[PDB]
């Protein structure tokens, strides 16, 4: 019955304010408690706070209260989260939730409905397209492309314009100390097909509007 | 805050198995524990609350037990839709706090990695920064040790690993280890090798190249 959908900026610069919103549908907005939970890459889930639809009063995580505002837009049945003075550590998936509580004195909140989550990245990096470098060298051989120093995510990688799909692995991107991302895509092919057949990795980075096609061969 | 500790961090199971995962709290939380299921990129789902009460719509193969400081979630006759990460959460007091999760993955036969090493391209050398990449392909289980050796000596720092999720087709993992060096550093040594240990290998496997060979 209840449906939650988050929306947000995607990218926030450090020291600015992170703003995300949650559209509540299917049920009475004023009858329940709504709040926010986040999960940072590599860290656990962290409750931010939860407010009553009817009054807007609520409770906040002490760790975050000084930077947090959770408010209602009743004309749209929305709740919003404002997080001020953000830093890279505020990079996270932000989830909208319904908070329930029970007579025990009351319990604190458990969360019976969650939104799908909105990823938000906090970074001072500027948009930059990737450099692409071939990865080149038994029955099977591995070939690949190193896609490095780009921002923001994501890049898409295909092989032979999509005509090579089996045996392809594209690794998760990693954030470098530079603030830029890097990943590799690899494919396994027959050792005997090398030298008589061409392998090309097609890289697309839409934020920078760059497409690179890299031929991967044995030096 | 109350500390909530889950174990194990991950486990492997097959469809039809009975699996149990545990939750331990740093102080008594009475029966105020909830359990959630999370699949990658999807909305978390409430499974159990009040330590043992099933949430609406949740299959009866899920059950919870415990009180005070020790709790368990049990999945009887695991089904394919149950492979996911599971989190426990206390809510006796503010703030509610979550465990770090238990990943339930698909068991399969041990598979040794195929290992490959890739030297930096000439175009990478010209950039002044080089990456040496070691690939471990299609192995199981996930646990693997990858060591970089440069002229025979263990190189620590300057490398990062990246692992795929379990492959939809064969349930294996693949992993990359990337060693990043200044070209000045790279040119100062001759032999580069990655050495891999894994349950599927009676002895570690080493792939290497000589710079410029």
């Amino acid at each position: 019955q209840v449906q939650l959908q988050e929306s947000g900026p995607g990218l926030v610069k450090p020291s600015e304010t992170l703003s995300v919103t949650c559209a509540v549908s299917g049920v009475s907005f004023s009858s329940f408690w709504w709040g926010w939970i986040r999960q940072s890459p590599g860290k656990g889930l962290e409750w931010i706070g939860t407010i009553y639809g009817s009054s807007g009063r609520g409770e906040y995580n002490p760790s975050l209260k000084s930077r947090t505002t959770i408010s209602r837009d009743t004309s749209k049945s929305q709740i919003s989260l404002e997080l001020t003075s953000v830093t890279a550590a505020d990079t996270a998936i932000y989830y909208c939730s319904r908070g329930l509580f029970q007579p025990a004195t009351l319990t604190s909140y458990w969360f019976d409905v969650w939104g799908p989550g909105v990823p938000v990245t906090v970074s001072s990096a500027s948009t930059k397209g990737p450099s692409v470098f071939p990865l080149a060298p038994e029955s099977t051989a591995a070939l690949g492309c190193l896609v490095k120093d780009y921002f923001p995510e994501p890049v898409t990688v295909s092989w032979n314009s999509g005509s090579l799909t089996s045996g392809v692995h594209t690794f998760p991107a990693v954030l470098q100390s530079s603030g830029l991302y890097s990943l590799s895509s690899v494919v396994t092919v027959p050792s005997s097909s090398l030298g008589t057949q061409t392998y090309v990795c097609n890289v697309n980075h839409k934020p920078s509007n760059t497409k690179v096609d890299k031929r991967v061969e044995i030096k | 805050d109350i500390q909530v500790t889950q174990s194990p961090s991950s486990l492997s199971a097959s469809v039809g198995d009975t699996v149990t995962i545990s939750c331990r709290t740093s102080q008594s939380i009475s029966t105020w524990l909830a359990w959630y299921q999370v699949k990658p990129g999807k909305a978390p789902k409430l499974l159990i609350y009040t330590a043992s009460s099933l949430a609406s719509g949740v299959p009866s193969r899920f059950s919870g037990s415990g009180s005070g400081t020790d709790f368990t979630l049990t999945i009887s006759s695991l089904q394919s839709e149950d492979f996911a990460t599971y989190y426990c959460q206390q809510y006796i007091s503010l703030p509610p706090t979550f465990g770090l999760g238990t990943k339930v993955e698909i068991k399969r036969a041990v598979a040794a990695p195929s290992v490959f090493i890739f030297p930096p391209s000439e175009d990478q050398v010209k950039s002044g920064t080089v990456s040496v990449v070691c690939l471990l392909n299609n192995f199981y289980p996930r646990e693997a040790s990858v060591k970089w050796k440069v002229d025979g000596v263990l190189k620590t720092g300057n490398s990062q690993e990246s692992v795929t999720e379990q492959d939809s087709k064969d349930n294996t993992y693949s992993l990359s280890s990337t060693l990043t060096l200044s070209n000045t550093d790279y040119q100062s040594h001759n032999v580069y090798a990655c050495e891999v240990t894994h349950q599927g290998l009676s002895s570690p496997v080493t792939k290497s190249f000589n710079r410029g060979e």
